[PDB]
């Protein structure tokens, strides 16, 4: 019976802390100190709100991954996320997955190299934020 | 579907399914959202003649 | 609350007479068969 | 003329088919965009290059139709036209993931000038 | 071969339906010569439709004759006035 | 016009700012096309498996760069590309092509093919020293392109077999009359049977290439021998700029290929 | 429509999908909710459904039909299919079929789950069997006009099965092995 | 700056530390660019927003 509204960033990641660490917020207080530190100053204006780059760089990691059958899977997947309106910033959310994904090959144990692209994105700081 | 299992089951006088000389026939004027007049005819053709059968 | 609203389960009953919201709505029995409340309101 | 045309013509030149406004020159052997005024010239330039690879694919399909058929072609020629034929449906896949992007796009309704818009 | 058949047959059929109320057209035309009807092409077609549409005939043929009624006076009374 | 840079045409009646603008900007987009154009002239079989190589991996940064397009594509949609903005954005690519299309201008001239290849890479990766974004792209680029040759430096050196459709490398196999290998004076068997192809020898391996060779005619000898050899010390060799672990590997690979023969000898 | 697709490849045929005896399933008419590209796509994949009709016609023909008694079995397998054989070669493409009518079902379960899917999903989805069917819609034929009977339809299709296609000789090799099921009942009794 | 930059640019008798010269250079001149391209922006969007936004945006 819960309705989506906006709570205060210490409650979500206080749960968050709780869930990760799996032990109550005080035996993460100087974890979740340091985190809220880092957090509480860090807004981005960089970040391009652009689905589509994310979708290609998760294509280009699937490919490295030599899971191409898995790419599909992952554009049918965004585009089935594209046909719900559920999610706004979806750009974020990609971007936090793509981080937060850990490759399984990293299938196998280890990948071949980490040659990073001059590719990349776009810095959007152009603009007066 | 549910008057398609009543006539598999045996039912007579169904409503859609109009039982003429022994053989089940469907009403003319029938119209399913997802079918066209002449495909959910040809199914309930089959129904029909499989109704008329038992 | 999305979260808690998220382990909401919902019907898997479509129908291709509704394409906006396959969620199911419960065609509800009638010719008996809606059980003895409405059977009394029937008598 | 607008994108969405264009859109339609290239789904269906990913499926070897000319479009309303795209058509198949034989003349060429390549799909040719019809005179009609409104089509930028850049425009025309960008089909062109995406006719090439729908001529080809058509070309591709019709190669593999014509030999699969061919039992005098042996084990080896129907095993190559099977092998085009799983190249062909996965690019198939893709092309029907591309062209399901476009439908649900045309379906919400909403002119999302998001990344998604099919550019 | 394959992706013919749809258009081919709706030209097909589009062409017989033609044919087939061209000859419909003909045959009322021959009918109401014979009865002295005094119906034209564009008149007919449109009394085929009101038909198809289900008026009474006899309704239809009451309002018929009032509108002639109305539309044969109106004709003598611009004659008579002029 | 010819092998000339691409031009465009600006209508005159543009702000000449604008102008000189464009003008200033279009050279991004001649690069571009010469590279399409070079990717599609070397891209066919004949011009070997390298120049293969080199053009898929232009391909891949086609691809790279047709993304960056499209992003910007994206942001003009949004309305929100100005024309500093895209001065801006485009500066690192715009340096990134040029150097890529000097790099393809410069091998195209050359006629670079195999170990000349490789020493044409080397010599503009030391033209890009400076240059932290293009070394890394040479390095990429060259990691790349020795794939095959390592491959066929690893196949003479571990088993001795030249699979060379387009003579690349710079050790070179004729065939000698084995019958008089024995009775002729001149060392058909030991000259003939492996060459060096002086202008296919990768600069990179230029120091190792006398090294190469013995292993290699070593391994020739071991097969032709009869002995079917082996190589215990096979391992995948990687190109590197800084370190010449490969030449530790060629060296330890040669150390063993002699053992080996010294051992069937005595 | 995607339902209607179905119904007319399951053999309901409709008013946007007409059957013709002489040219089997087609497309009935243009439809003014289809691109003149989408019309031609469909009618495309329609030349598949019309196969996969006439093979359920033929199935018809074949299994459908009571065998007339007529006096000598052996010639019953000539006209009309009939024979021990016959009866094999009729269950063979019955059950060839069955996974094909397990995949339409699927895409039509998986249609009614997305309202956002294209005919070119099931377009995608549906080539393997647009591909395998027909080959064995052309061996089927043949069968037919050979007229092929007894173990002699065996031999028939033992040499139909050696063909080159993975998917068509991993069926043949399925009717093969239920053609070969019913001669060792058959060569059982003898012994 | 520029004039200097691009003959420099062009002369391989600089040698690897005259190109590293020059590449600091190019990559310090891009960063002006980027930023002189962020006050353009600004200044563009005083301009086209046609309210007179007292912001550090508005073309003084």
């Amino acid at each position: 019976m819960a309705t989506p509204d906006q709570k205060s960033p210490n409650v979500l990641l206080q749960n968050l802390c709780c869930r990760i660490l799996g032990r109550s917020e005080a035996d993460v207080a100087q974890q979740f100190q340091y985190a809220v530190r880092v957090i509480g100053s860090n807004f981005a204006p960089t970040v391009e709100r652009d689905e589509f780059l994310v979708a290609e760089k998760i294509k280009k990691e699937l490919i490295r991954q030599r899971r191409e059958a898995d790419a599909a899977l992952f554009s049918e997947l965004h585009r089935k996320l594209h046909s719900q309106g559920v999610l706004k910033n979806k750009w974020s959310i990609l971007y936090l997955l793509l981080s937060l994904s850990e490759d399984p090959r990293r299938q196998p144990s280890k990948v071949s190299s980490y040659a990073t692209l001059f590719a990349q994105a776009l810095p959007r700081d152009a603009h007066s934020t | 579907i549910r008057e398609t299992l009543w006539l598999l089951s045996g039912v007579k006088k169904l409503f859609i399914f109009q039982l003429i000389d022994g053989k089940v026939t469907v009403r003319n004027n029938i119209i399913v959202t997802h079918l066209t007049h002449s495909c959910l005819r040809s199914v309930l053709e089959q129904i029909a003649a499989y109704g008329q059968v038992v | 609350l999305w979260e808690a609203a998220l382990t909401y389960e919902a019907s898997k009953r479509r129908c291709w007479e509704r394409v906006g919201c396959p969620p199911g709505h419960r065609e509800e029995p009638y010719l008996t068969e809606a059980g003895r409340d409405a059977f009394d309101k029937f008598c | 003329i607008t994108e969405a045309a264009l859109v339609r013509d290239i789904l269906y030149v990913f499926q070897g088919i000319d479009g309303k406004n795209i058509k198949m020159n034989n003349t060429e052997n390549c799909y040719k965009v019809e005179g009609k005024a409104n089509l930028s010239r850049s425009l025309r330039d960008t089909a062109v290059r995406l006719s090439e690879l729908g001529w080809l694919h058509n070309k591709i399909r019709r190669y593999t139709d014509q030999r699969s058929l061919d039992r005098s072609f042996g084990l080896v020629g129907q095993s190559f036209c099977a092998a085009l034929h799983q190249e062909l449906r996965e690019y198939y896949r893709l092309l029907s993931v591309l062209h399901s992007q476009l439908q649900l796009e045309d379906d919400q309704g909403v002119n999302l000038g998001l990344e998604s818009s099919l550019t | 071969m394959a992706s013919s058949s749809g258009a081919g047959a709706a030209a097909a059929a589009a062409a017989a339906n033609l044919n087939a109320v061209r000859e419909t057209m003909d045959v009322l035309l021959e009918i109401s010569r014979i009865l002295n009807t005094g119906l034209d092409m564009e008149t007919l077609s449109i009394c085929v439709r009101l038909c198809e549409q289900g008026i009474n005939p006899e309704a239809l043929s009451s309002v018929i004759k009032e509108l002639r009624k109305a539309t044969e006076a109106l004709k003598a009374a611009e004659n008579m006035t002029s | 016009a010819g092998r000339q840079s691409r031009t465009f045409l600006v209508d005159p009646n543009l702000d000449l700012s604008i102008r000189e603008l464009v003008h200033r900007i279009l050279p991004v987009a001649a690069s571009y096309s010469a590279v399409t154009r070079f990717i599609e002239e070397k891209s066919s079989f004949e011009y070997g498996q390298v120049n293969h190589a080199l053009a898929a991996a232009m391909r891949t940064l086609v691809k790279e760069h047709l993304i960056l397009v499209s992003q910007l594509e994206q942001l003009h949609r949004q309305g929100l590309l100005s024309l500093q903005k895209l001065w801006f954005y485009i500066q690192p690519a715009m340096r990134t092509m040029d150097i890529l299309a000097s790099l393809a201008t410069s091998v195209d001239k050359g006629e670079c093919l195999g170990g000349s290849t490789l020493s044409l890479l080397h010599d503009r990766s030391f033209s890009y020293t400076g240059d932290s974004q293009a070394q890394e792209l040479c390095l990429y680029l060259t990691k790349a392109a020795s794939a095959p040759y390592f491959e066929v430096l690893e196949k003479w050196i571990y088993r001795g077999i030249i699979h060379d459709p387009y003579s690349e490398f710079m050790v070179e196999e004729h065939e000698l009359r084995k019958e008089r290998i024995q009775e002729d004076y001149n060392d058909k068997y030991w000259d003939q049977r492996y060459t060096i192809v002086q202008q296919q020898i990768p600069s990179f391996l230029q120091k190792m290439a006398d090294k190469i060779l013995s292993t290699g005619k070593y391994l020739n000898v071991v097969r032709e021998c009869g002995h079917d050899v082996t190589c215990p010390v096979a391992k995948e060799i990687i190109y590197t700029l800084k370190e010449r672990a490969y030449v530790e590997q060629i060296e330890k690979a040669f150390n063993y290929a002699s053992k080996v023969l010294l051992d069937f000898l005595m | 429509m995607i339902h209607e697709l179905l119904l007319a490849l399951s053999g309901y045929p409709g008013s946007i999908f007409t059957w013709n005896k002489r040219s089997g399933l087609q497309v009935s008419q243009d439809f003014p909710f289809l691109h003149p590209s989408e019309t031609s796509v469909l009618n495309r994949l329609c030349r598949l459904g019309t196969d996969y009709i006439r093979f359920t016609e033929f199935i018809e023909q074949y299994t459908g039909h009571v065998q007339q008694q007529d006096h000598h079995p052996s010639q019953q397998g000539q006209g009309g299919l009939h024979g021990i054989y016959l009866r094999a070669f009729c269950t063979g493409l019955d059950s060839v079929l069955q996974p094909y009518r397990q995949a339409l079902l699927d895409l039509e379960q998986e249609f009614l789950g997305d309202p956002h899917l294209s005919i070119s999903h099931v377009n995608y989805f549906l080539d393997q069997f647009q591909l395998l069917f027909p080959s064995v819609m052309v061996v089927v034929e043949q069968i037919k006009s050979q007229k092929i009977h007894g173990c002699q339809i065996l031999e028939t299709v033992y040499k139909h099965s050696c063909g080159g296609l993975p998917p068509v000789r991993s069926a043949l090799e399925k009717i093969l092995a239920v053609c070969h099921g019913v001669m060792y009942k058959q060569l059982s009794a003898w012994m």
